[PDB]
């Protein structure tokens, strides 16, 4: 005798959550979910709607500013599996040698002023900068108009 | 009136690989509170019935851990404060499940596991004899 | 106190299951126990026993200087230390102390 | 910023012991058997004795992480009996109640 | 705290309106929902292990509470 | 202060119809919000000649792990959406005896769900393999040799060989080791050594 | 006489909340636990790290929302998530509350490497259970 | 369309920036609780269910035989004698250790290979031949 085993079914990690989400509809008595569900904190106007979200976004920026200003305080990783997105971000070039390979870093970091100054120094030293590296510098310079991209704070 | 006309359903693709077969899932859950375990059981049994799973529930005996501490900061040894931690149990025993069914049910009930309740899922998997053991080589 | 058959079957099972095969006394069996577990110093309970008090203290001190954390305790000892200067009980200069 | 200098000394001992644990384990294995020659085991006896004193795991003390109390500490919470009771009596430790039976 | 008769009357209206939501939540008939079904629903929705039953969440008719 | 203090709006439970779609109000697990739950639920040990405290600002109701997102209506609707993910148990395997005939080996593994930042649990690596020796093609000599090699892993009453493996860091490695041990045990049992004549 | 976590009778003019009005022998009879996690269940690990986190979070929230908290926090842990439920007052402007929620949720998620949510419930004034 | 795109060639800053604007047109605030859980799951912040206690941890894709059978590393050592017996005990312990990676177990053995090489003079005095 033979028993037929059913074929396995495979879905994405978020599929079950998406199936449960389809079952529910928008609650008409509630304000948008992003807001705090509290009578005192619920937005009561179109202007408050915008401002309350802007205040929350400002808080998130201030926290991110502190996290990136003091990485030391947020370097103890207790998460399993590791969460890359919840780690501090390092925006400063870590290669201090004057070379083409070290220059590529500054272009990846989008340091328009640092990259151009280093490219000039590299050219004055007389070392060879690859066409691809020079083209990458032009992409960075042309896109941002030789101006620094906006940052949180200096 | 403002109802979505069509809804994007999550994509489930039937694979070409045979599914796992589970003889039993023993979902043991621990909690300090009995009423919370009662509500979770009602949830998990109702979910199993609606999904066609065969579920049997029994209550393992509770475990109470007691330890003693000194009541005063200094001296007065005769005086003690005794503390306890109560761990209550509910064992949900599923039977004759498939790998896909078990995955769905487990995700659903584990995502809804209330705060302060742990789980230990023992999965018995039906298997066939390895090809090497079919006959001796010597 | 084993037969030749029993002894040789025990040695085969030990080889099959990965146990010690050569005759080893209880003293030398400690080497197996030493390398089968982590040293006590290497267990996370041991070396991560304390929370990093530097991180907590330094983080919450920075957040106070930034205006985002109110340290009621530190405020209490800053008012006391301020009233002691008006009273004359100020900390002396290091080296240039009362004694010499 | 540790509670006191005693806690700070234990913090350094736990760190040094961690750094030397593998080397100490390897040398002790040479000593804790009757197989190897006694001449070799004598050299290992000296080598482990020459390692820094604060690498010895027996010197570590389980102090209360909050107050540094060296005795009366519950190992599961790493808290002194006085600090544990403060948190338990205020209902801030999950599932811990007063025992009466 | 003194409970005037108007206050009690407002509490009764709230119980009757709340009773209909509780039947709607549990998917039962609002018209045959009894006090023993209310207690069963409240126990499921708000599970409390407190040993003393007078400390547990309750949804009773104001006449029996006040 | 130019205007009067900001006044809290009335609770939105006063706008809720008695025939609403409640699962839409509490779609997922959330803390008890007295302004969103249209129930006059009270909690708290009453003071003398008093009543259990009202729900607004009630810390006891906030401490309960509520099941407002798992009402019988929501559960039935949820499971209707999850039926697409399930596969059908083979109808042939009606009884446990039928399962044993076709699938003699049983592998037990355990998963531990705890709360915290780390999912790791060292107990999850353990694998248990159980197989009845009657399902294996063992002659008289082989069966006797196997029972002697395994020792207490064999139970005469049930005739089940239990191989527990926890040597390797991972569960997949312990499973491969358990299957490997069964293979070498089977073949080694069949092999007859010359020293076996000293029995 | 026992002292632990007992508010002592005065002249009848001291307002106490329901939490602080119950002595430790009521922690599983009339009042519940202010934190729910699995650390203290039988066979469960990491009770120590959960405890340190609770002590920090209660102090962080006390100083981050100075003068706003109307009662003790309720700390909830479900799997990887941490949920802080705080009963606050209606004195601080809503803009400042939204700023502090976005700031605290972000700062705490990066500190304890987990998704953290803060659920604020506002009350007009401190809820008085009795006058002691 | 084009039969084969330049997948190996990395995108330029313009291509990366244009792909960020295509995300912005569809960007909306979270609509309900289920959406927040979905976002966290995709970001990697939330655990993936059903819970697997080894999620994200693989021991360098090592096989069971690499952990359990470590005699291959003992080849540099004498085939017979006390050192062989002692090392057999060392490897037996290491084979029973689930808390060490294969790389760490090899380090233990490698350290012994060097130690005995340094002590060959003592070993020769004890009538033990190493390498
Ligand atoms: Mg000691
Ligand atoms: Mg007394």
């Amino acid at each position: 005798e033979e028993v037929v085993i059913p074929k396995k079914k495979t879905w994405d990690k978020v599929a079950v959550l998406q199936a449960l989400a389809s079952t529910v509809n928008r609650d008409t008595t509630a304000v948008p979910y992003v807001f705090q569900d509290d009578p005192y904190l619920m937005p009561a106007s179109s202007l408050e709607s915008r401002s309350f979200l802007l205040a929350k976004k400002s808080g998130e920026n201030v926290a991110k500013f502190i996290i990136n200003s003091y990485p030391k305080y947020f370097q103890k990783d207790i998460a399993e599996p590791h969460i890359p997105c919840l780690m501090p971000e390092y925006f400063e070039p870590q290669i201090k040698d004057i070379s083409e390979a070290a220059l590529k870093e500054r272009i990846e970091l989008r340091k328009v002023k640092a990259s151009v100054d280093m490219f000039d120094q590299l050219l004055q030293a007389g070392t060879t900068v690859s066409l691809e590296t020079t083209n990458s510098l032009l992409d960075l310079l042309c896109y941002y108009g030789d101006q620094e991209p906006s940052t949180d704070y200096h | 009136v403002d109802v979505p006309k069509d809804l994007t359903k999550p994509v489930v693709t039937i694979s070409d690989e045979p599914d796992i077969l589970y003889k039993r899932l023993s979902v043991l859950v621990k909690g300090h509170d009995k009423a919370v375990l009662d509500s979770y059981e009602y949830f998990a049994v109702l979910a199993a019935k609606e999904l066609g799973i065969s579920i049997k529930v029994h209550e393992p005996p509770r475990k109470i851990e007691r330890f003693t501490l000194l009541q005063s900061v200094h001296i007065y040894k005769k005086h003690r404060v005794q503390y306890e931690m109560r761990t209550l149990y509910r064992c949900l025993e599923l039977e004759h499940l498939t790998g896909s069914t078990a995955d769905v049910y487990l995700e659903y009930i584990q995502r809804n596991l209330p705060e302060g309740v742990a789980m230990e899922v023992t999965k018995t998997q039906l298997e066939q004899l390895p090809e090497h053991i079919k006959e001796p080589i010597w | 106190s084993l037969s030749e058959y029993a002894f040789r079957m025990s040695r085969l099972s030990a080889r099959l299951f990965g146990e010690v095969t050569r005759p080893t006394n209880s003293k030398s069996m400690k080497v197996v126990k030493l390398f089968s577990e982590l040293p006590l110093a290497k267990k996370k309970e041991t070396y991560d026993w304390y929370p990093n008090h530097h991180t907590y203290a330094e983080l919450m001190q920075t957040l106070r200087f930034l205006g985002l954390y109110r340290d009621e305790h530190q405020d209490f000892m800053d008012e006391q230390k301020r009233l002691k200067k008006l009273r004359g009980k100020e900390k002396p200069k290091k080296g240039e102390g009362k004694r010499a | 910023h540790y509670v006191d200098w005693r806690m700070w000394r234990d913090v350094k001992r736990r760190k040094m012991a961690y750094e030397y644990a593998d080397e100490r384990l390897r040398i002790n294995s040479l000593r804790k058997n009757t197989i190897l020659p006694k001449i070799l085991q004598d050299v290992a006896d000296e080598e482990i004795a020459a390692l820094p004193r604060d690498s010895c795991p027996v010197r570590i003390r389980n102090r209360c992480v909050m107050t540094s109390r060296p005795r009366g500490v519950k190992r599961r919470w790493r808290l002194s009996r006085i600090v544990f009771r403060h948190l338990a009596d205020h209902g801030q430790l999950s599932g811990i109640q007063r025992a009466t039976w | 705290e003194t409970y005037t008769e108007d206050f009690i009357k407002k509490q009764i209206e709230e119980f009757n309106i709340g009773k209909r939501h509780l039947a709607n939540m549990m998917g039962e008939d609002p018209e045959t929902f009894t006090q023993e079904d209310i207690d069963r629903a409240i126990a499921y929705l708000f599970p409390s292990g407190l040993f003393e039953k007078r400390a547990r969440p309750v949804m009773k008719h104001p006449e029996q509470i006040f | 202060e130019r205007p009067p203090r900001r006044k809290a709006l009335p609770p939105r439970t006063e706008k809720m119809a008695v025939d609403q779609d409640w699962p839409s109000v509490y779609p997922v697990a959330a803390p008890f919000k007295p302004s969103a739950v249209p129930l006059p639920v009270r909690m708290g040990y009453p003071v003398k000649k008093g009543v259990p405290m009202a729900k607004e600002g009630n810390l006891e109701l906030l401490k309960i792990p509520n099941f407002l997102h798992l009402t019988p209506v929501a559960i039935k609707k949820h499971c209707e959406a999850l039926k697409d993910f399930c596969t059908e148990w083979p109808a042939a395997l009606d009884s446990d005896e039928k399962c044993e005939k076709h699938f003699p080996i049983e592998i037990d593994s355990t998963d531990y769900v705890s709360s915290g930042p780390s999912v790791r649990n060292p107990r999850a690596r353990v694998v248990v393999l159980r197989v009845k020796l009657s399902s294996l093609n063992l002659d008289d000599h082989a069966k006797k040799k196997l029972i002697k090699l395994v020792g207490e892993r064999y139970c005469k009453t049930t005739d089940v060989l239990t191989i527990k493996t926890d040597r390797c860091p991972l569960r997949r490695q312990n499973y491969d080791y358990a299957v490997y041990l069964l293979t070498v045990l089977y073949h080694e049992s069949w092999n007859t050594e010359e020293w076996e004549k000293s029995k | 006489k026992n002292r632990a976590a007992r508010v002592r009778v005065s002249k009848g003019d001291k307002p106490v909340t329901y939490e602080e009005a119950h002595a430790p022998h009521y922690i599983a009879h009339r009042k519940g636990w202010l934190s729910l996690h699995t650390g203290n269940l039988d066979g469960e690990d990491h009770a120590a790290e959960r405890t340190v986190e609770d002590v920090f979070l209660r102090k962080f929230m006390w100083g981050t929302f100075p003068g706003c908290l109307a009662d003790q926090l309720v700390l909830k842990r479900r799997g990887n998530q941490l949920e802080i439920c705080a009963v606050v007052l209606r004195q601080l402007s809503p803009h400042k509350y939204y700023f502090l929620v976005g700031y605290s949720e972000t700062l705490l998620s990066y500190f304890y490497k987990c998704p953290v949510r803060l659920h604020l419930q506002t009350v007009p004034s401190k809820v008085v259970y009795k006058y002691l | 369309t084009k039969e084969a795109p330049e997948t190996d060639t990395s995108p330029s800053l313009w291509d990366v920036e244009f792909a960020k604007q295509l995300a912005t047109v569809n960007e909306q605030p979270l609509q309900n609780g289920f959406e927040e859980l979905i976002q966290w799951t995709k970001e990697g912040k939330l655990w993936e269910f059903p819970i697997n206690n080894e999620a994200g941890f693989d021991d360098d894709g090592s096989e069971f035989h690499e952990h359990i059978f470590l005699e291959k590393h003992l080849e540099s050592f004498p085939k017979q004698g006390p050192i062989r017996h002692f090392m057999e005990l060392v490897t037996c312990g290491l084979s029973k250790n689930p808390y060490l990676s294969v790389k760490q177990k090899v380090e233990h053995i490698e350290w012994f290979r060097n130690y005995f090489n340094e002590k060959k003079d003592i070993l020769k005095e004890s009538n033990i031949q190493f390498n």
